[PDB]
């Protein structure tokens, strides 16, 4: 007969008594256990096919995913209990700026700058919520997937955060179109150009590893600059507070995807050869991402030096990340 | 002061747009989305009825776990599941390995719709069934963890859908022709609408009542809770279905339905009804399988059907009289075949459990009792070794579950056999046999626990063989529940 | 050699996995099938005889005819009755 | 980035100023203050061992109720109130009568030193505890409030206090004595560090311990959590003793704080003695109330005693004979007048734990026995009449309990008579009529029960009489826990 | 046989379906049932005394002060629930805001105003604690008492909230003495003699009716509008937007004393001669409320503008409570 | 007329309130607090007698003396003692 367990087998002979975090998120995909037939079907299903192409013939390897970790050792209790703080927190700042009456005293060029460069943002923060949530479908590996999860709900957030103030945006001034011109101004504005073209090209890129990273490790850092950092510091010294204190709360979204990325990224240059595969598909994307900050900050005041301090920071992030 | 859901709500989910750097199809490849020639504009009249935001969703799940895991640490050192009568830990064991990772996989049949939807509003709600899964998932590893020091068959919870374990194939071969190998349109209506919405809401629900009277407060609380989230999600089949329906695609989307709610079903019958009308004791027993499910299954999916403009199956009547049968058999299986599982089967049969059995399905002891007759004669007289078996059972290609059914005096067991490029398939019922036919292409090449055997897969050929082969050693094998405890009551 | 069938012996609730030989006779196949169900769950029954018929059309074999003269194909279904 | 607590806390005490618009005495009354001529700067050295900040609070205290509430919600309809033993069910409707609108009044005491402690550390505290019992309070008011349709002894929860019910009259005795009418520098030493920190922190400690081996965990969760919350509180007796010792007024902190323990004693011998060796089972009782006081309330005294340079009170020996008898007579005066209260009294008499208690208190038998000896053998000889009272008990003037003490072949009950002002009092104990005659200013004319008796304030002045005064109708008016079911093994 | 109810016996025939809060917050004080003798021990202890005569003895009359209600209905669950949000907020601020230096960026005039008009209101601030926390200890009823109870807490918090920022403001300017020059300029600066002379005299109306007057209806809506409402307007003028937000989220706590300050006015109104009494106790503090609000403004900038908003504002307080 | 007085009966766990008359006997009295006693839970002793003593100086009255006459302050607790 076999002795229970003190803990899962396999994570049995761990040294270390298993944390929550390992206990309910490790080694849970079973598509993983038979690449040759991944789904208990027809091996020649289009989407056995499209697991095989895209998961397993990834040309980043490791043989053993499963030993991820993530960083921040996020589960979904404590996913909801950081956020919910977060959330009263900015929620809070809504309620409050709100009574007040912030938005009456912002000027008239500042509103026309919010149609134009904030407002629309609901379109590519929606996109990133949908690249972002494609990662977590094809990741190889349960801890992997979890921290797409939750950060496909930071997406979610951010979209909702901008939906609610496009409407009180649009009830103090009626007139702008605040909620009825951002898909005109995604679409046709050359300011957002430069970013559409981004992430509609990293949407169709269907391999694991290309999409962690052309949407993690090159479009995000570039949005993030962009759209939060450039944005946010202009928003302050225009008199918008709230926008300048919404965008650094959703920075500290972005900041933690940054760490699991970079774990992963570490991760992956264990094997040999992958920081080459990795620098490959930079170096493909990077490209676009230049041509993205270029469009959305040159058409901002002092454009050229928010375009050299965009390029500057988010390429700082892969740097870092030893690529 | 903040604004009201009502007034920016449709904002979160005006999130389409024209597509110029690659096409729509590239975008949305008709494989993962399954527009199905519907437009986008058209996919947009999708308006989901139970509407929900990212801070009401992180507030209120917050307080959800908060009580959920409080009442896990109150009840903790109890260790109630020690004084729990065996049929009810069986259950527990039962629906953790066999739930557990399914429920995780899930989160990833979400994320499909999540991604490649083209109706806006199906995106966003189903970013928070991803989230709702990622819980059900956790949460259900979490708790049966606490007992793994018990058994080891509680570490199951995690490597059940791992294994080559029969009901486990069972389990995946359902799960992934419903949300895992389905496009996004598919999805919401094989799983949200047909599993959740059809099965499973209502499921947990008499789940956590019964939990509840066998005095079990902490799975009471889990089932409840989780149970809560469920509409969140399955509202998501609806609105799908009225677009098809709204468009020219009336067949298709009622051939899905067929589908779904046939291969639900027979899940359903192996995991659900021998453990309502066998496991649960006599006295906990409010009403049968069967009235279960033609009150609070049945009824519902004719309503839903209705109201949406579709038609019942052409299975329908032969699904209705089968509440009779299928669950019987599949229980006879299960406990018959207990060292092929991983929990230990209640044989439920004493005396007074026959004639329960008899008053809820009449002529019961004339058919399935005699089976049953034969083996409480062999324990009484000292013959167990009968009582188990020395070869695999034929499984159903589809439902990768025995076929089954009516025995003794109204002997009615049939194989709805097919011949397809010169393979034999075989099959537990005529629906089983369909839902091969209308997309051979799909199974084709899949093959079962007996075809493996068959074809020299498992090594040794023989039931020892069979047994390293679907991961079952000494100490998770099952053997009868209550230990032949109620074979007393015919010595 | 061996050769595979699917027993769906009268009485019983379930088809089973039943190897038999392609030299056997209905007789023997009927004998190899009643082991796993006769006595386990299913009343042996004296005054008859064991017969075996193709389950899908219903076709009965001789009680002699050999495996090998039946032209079944590998894991047929065949039923498994009571009569004389 | 946030700071670091250590960093900012000394600033949120740091609150003391220089009145000059009004005295310092003015502003801090002695009657309010008890400063007792120790300087505004000496009192500055206060400084509370266990820190905490709002935001800490009611981020903490939030998740105790979510908690605490959830269990609650969870249990409730499963009615575990009506299985319950008898002794049981009667242990808490005691408790949260004597204890509900007590636990509230608590309240109040903390808002003395919050508004009155010359200590600034003192002050914030003490604001946290009136924050604490306001909680208790009400918790303990929602909680029973379930059960008000299962009998209206529930209801005395909210009742009781408001009553002139005998016992309730003992509990506003003590408290009031110890908490209400008190300078802040008293009420931290006699109710914080003397009755919080010396009795109930631990006691609340065996009573969730209890309520769980009951199978009753809401009532465990209850306890619990309230329990999680005295520490924080508790501790402001601490630091008082320590500056008054400091300084030349070691003899005044010493009788207060012998005054406070003998008073908490006596309470606690009705209230608590009774429970743990009568009305819980007999395989429920892990030791004797004994046992428990010499392990987990008389050797911290010792020791909290010890390390502040207090002495043990001149009682000390005496106080330890009598967790041999005290209780054990407090137990037999209230099961013998059981009318007289509103729970129902679990005689705890039966052959098995009678040799229990033997085991425990050895002698039991031999004195105790005997007086129950003559009520079972009335019980049995159809004679009950004769094991209810015709008249009043004699109540000690301070702990307005009854004068009882050993019976049997080793009788030795004593009064304590005193005459003061041509006024004849009775004290149940040594300690009892000295804490009288230190202070009697402080209770010179007041009256227990039965000199309000004696003074024709009871009408009519006979038993009916003194159960209307009482507030006491058939209903709430207790009898023997089982119905006297333990009397078969007599028969 | 007494039937067992469908509610504590003192709420039974309610007509409605008492609350929650109806359940644990009523009817709770019991030193109210014997005027003669309020606690169980000799009646002429001086703490007898002191109820006898600052509870029993108060002008401000009522047959029934246990039917008094709070308009919000707080309970501690309810309290703590609020507050946690609330906190989540202040706390939010404090964390990010001190993420992007919001301290380095105040002028030095403006350091100044601080140290001299914001910091040492932790001593105001703690001096309403404690005068909430007396009319508790002293209330007839036990509604009211609760309220006196949360409202002390709110005090409480205050004081932490500044107690907190004083820490802050010290680590960035150590040079000002932050955290501990504020007890002299709290005891010798002319702009808080006012306040100073209002709350040390105010402390001592043992009354409990004065003390409700005294602390709740003038002294408070003073401090408010001083500390909070005027300094909080200039503070965002002046370029801190911290203490601007910190400010208006404490009004909050505010209104809602204020709020059953209010009913209770009401509810006292019912009976004949209370007008006037709470009239003439507010006639002999509101000039001290004047002298607080004078000296305070006076010295800030604006200060006679500042003085006139304040005046009128804590007026119309008592104005629309009917006084 | 009536008089009070604790009973502080021998063997039993408690004193009582007993009222007797300030015309009783000592002998008297020991039966009305007899009464709330024996039998109730206190044993009978035929072979013995109750007398009656102050309790706080242990001065045993004459089973004669009427209440009256024995200088009692009202309430007075007294000892109910088995004896000869
Ligand atoms: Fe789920
Ligand atoms: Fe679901
Ligand atoms: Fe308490
Ligand atoms: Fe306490
Ligand atoms: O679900
Ligand atoms: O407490």
């Amino acid at each position: 007969a076999l002795k229970p367990l003190k803990t899962w087998s396999h994570l049995a002979g761990n040294r270390r008594r298993p944390s929550e975090y390992e206990v309910v998120s490790t080694n849970l995909h079973y598509f993983t256990d038979n690449p040759e037939r991944p789904w208990e079907l027809d091996s020649n299903l289009p989407m056995q096919t499209w697991y095989k192409k895209y998961c397993f013939d990834s040309p980043l390897k490791h043989d053993d995913w499963n030993a991820f970790r993530d960083p921040d050792q996020l589960v979904y209790r404590t996913y909801n209990l950081l956020q919910d703080g977060q959330e009263s927190y900015v929620q809070g700042l809504f309620d409050q700026l709100n009574d007040r009456g912030h938005d009456q005293m912002l000027t008239r060029e500042w509103v026309e700058t919010l149609a134009r460069f904030y407002t629309p943002a609901r379109y590519l923060f929606h996109a990133l919520q949908m690249g972002s949530v494609y990662i977590h479908q094809i990741a190889p590996a349960s801890t992997i997937t979890n921290c797409a999860t939750y950060e496909t709900a930071d997406h979610l957030r951010w979209l909702t955060h901008t939906a609610y103030r496009t409407r009180e945006l649009a009830n103090c001034y009626p007139d702008v179109g605040f909620g009825k011109r951002e898909r005109d101004v995604w679409e046709n504005d050359p300011a957002w150009q430069g970013f559409r073209e981004l992430i509609e090209k990293a949407l169709i890129a269907w391999d694991w590893g290309e999409a962690f990273t052309a949407i993690n490790l090159v479009t995000k850092p570039a949005v993030e600059e962009a759209l939060l950092q450039q944005l946010g510091s202009l928003a302050q010294s225009e008199g918008d507070t709230l926008l300048g204190l919404l965008a650094q709360a959703q920075k500290r979204d972005a900041e933690r995807h940054r760490r699991w990325s970079s774990a992963l990224v570490k991760m992956a240059l264990e094997k040999e050869g992958n920081r080459e595969v990795l620098q490959k598909w930079v170096a493909k994307w990077e490209p676009l991402a230049d041509k993205a900050i270029e469009a959305y900050c040159s058409a901002l005041p002092d454009g050229e030096n928010a375009i050299v301090e965009a390029k500057s920071a988010s390429r700082y992030v892969r740097q870092m990340m030893g690529l | 002061s903040m604004l009201k859901r009502e007034d920016w709500y449709d904002l979160t989910r005006t999130t389409n747009w024209t597509p110029k750097y690659v096409t729509e199809n590239e975008l949305f490849p008709e494989e993962m989305s399954g527009a199905r020639g519907i437009s986008m504009e058209a996919w947009e009249k999708y308006d989901e009825p139970y509407k929900i935001t990212y801070p009401e969703y992180v507030s209120i799940q917050r307080e959800k776990d908060s009580g959920a895991y409080s009442i896990k640490a109150a009840l903790e050192r109890d260790g109630f599941v020690d004084r729990a009568d065996p049929g009810w830990v069986s259950t527990m064991q039962l629906h953790f390995g066999a739930i557990a990772l399914e429920e995780y996989a899930a989160s990833t049949a979400e994320a499909r719709m999540a991604r490649f939807a083209k109706a806006p509003g199906n995106r966003n709600m189903a970013t928070f069934g991803m989230m709702d899964e990622n819980r059900h998932g956790q949460i259900q590893l979490y708790f049966p963890y606490a007992n793994v020091k018990r058994s080891r068959k509680w570490d199951w919870a995690h490597k059940a859908i791992h294994t080559n374990e029969w009901a486990a194939i069972a389990a995946r071969s359902f799960f992934d022709d419903m949300m895992m190998t389905r496009d996004s349109v598919a999805v919401s209506i094989m799983l949200t609408f047909a599993f959740e919405t059809g099965f499973t809401n209502m499921q947990f629900l008499g789940l956590a009542a019964d939990a509840a009277e066998a005095g079990d407060h902490t799975f009471a609380s889990l089932i409840s809770s989780i149970q809560t989230d469920e509409s969140r999600h399955a509202q998501q089949g609806g609105p799908s279905l009225k677009i098809l329906v709204e468009n020219g695609k009336k067949d298709e989307a009622q051939q899905m339905v067929d589908v779904a709610i046939w291969r639900s079903w027979k899940l359903f019958s192996v995991l659900t009804g021998p453990i309502m009308d066998y496991y649960t004791p006599l006295e906990s027993r409010n009403q049968s399988f069967k009235e279960f499910m033609l009150e609070w299954i049945v009824a519902q999916f004719e309503r839903q059907l209705l109201d949406l403009g579709l038609d019942k199956p052409w299975y329908w009547d032969q699904f209705m009289q089968d509440l009779d049968e299928t669950h019987h058999g599949m229980h006879l299986g299960v406990w018959y075949w207990r060292p092929t599982v991983w929990w230990d089967p209640a044989a439920g049969v004493s005396p007074e459990e026959r004639e329960w059995l008899e008053e809820k399905y009449p002529g019961w002891n004339d058919t399935w009792g005699q089976c049953w007759d034969v083996i409480t004669d062999n324990l009484v007289n000292g013959k167990p070794e009968l009582t188990v078996p020395e070869t695999l059972p034929t499984i159903c290609n589809m439902c990768n579950l025995p076929i089954a059914h009516t025995p003794g005096n109204k002997w009615n067991v049939k194989d709805y056999q097919l011949e397809y490029e010169g393979r034999l398939y075989h099959f537990g019922s005529e629906a089983d046999r369909w839902c091969f036919q209308i997309d051979p292409e799909r199974y084709k090449n899949h093959t079962n626990l007996v075809d493996r055997f068959l074809k020299g897969e498992i090594q040794p050929a023989d039931l020892a063989g069979a047994l390293m082969y679907m991961s079952l050693e000494p100490g998770v094998m099952g053997d009868d529940a209550h230990d032949y405890e109620w074979v007393k009551a015919y010595q | 050699a061996t050769f595979p069938i699917m027993s769906n012996f009268e009485r019983d609730f379930v088809i089973q996995l039943v190897p038999v030989d392609t030299e056997d006779t209905m007789d023997q196949v009927a004998e190899k099938c009643a082991y796993h169900s006769i006595n386990r769950r299913v009343h042996p029954q004296p005054e008859k005889i064991l017969r075996v018929r193709r389950h899908e059309d219903g076709t009965l074999f001789p009680r002699g005819m050999i495996v090998s003269d039946a032209g079944l194909r590998p894991t047929e279904t065949l039923d498994i009755i009571f009569m004389d």
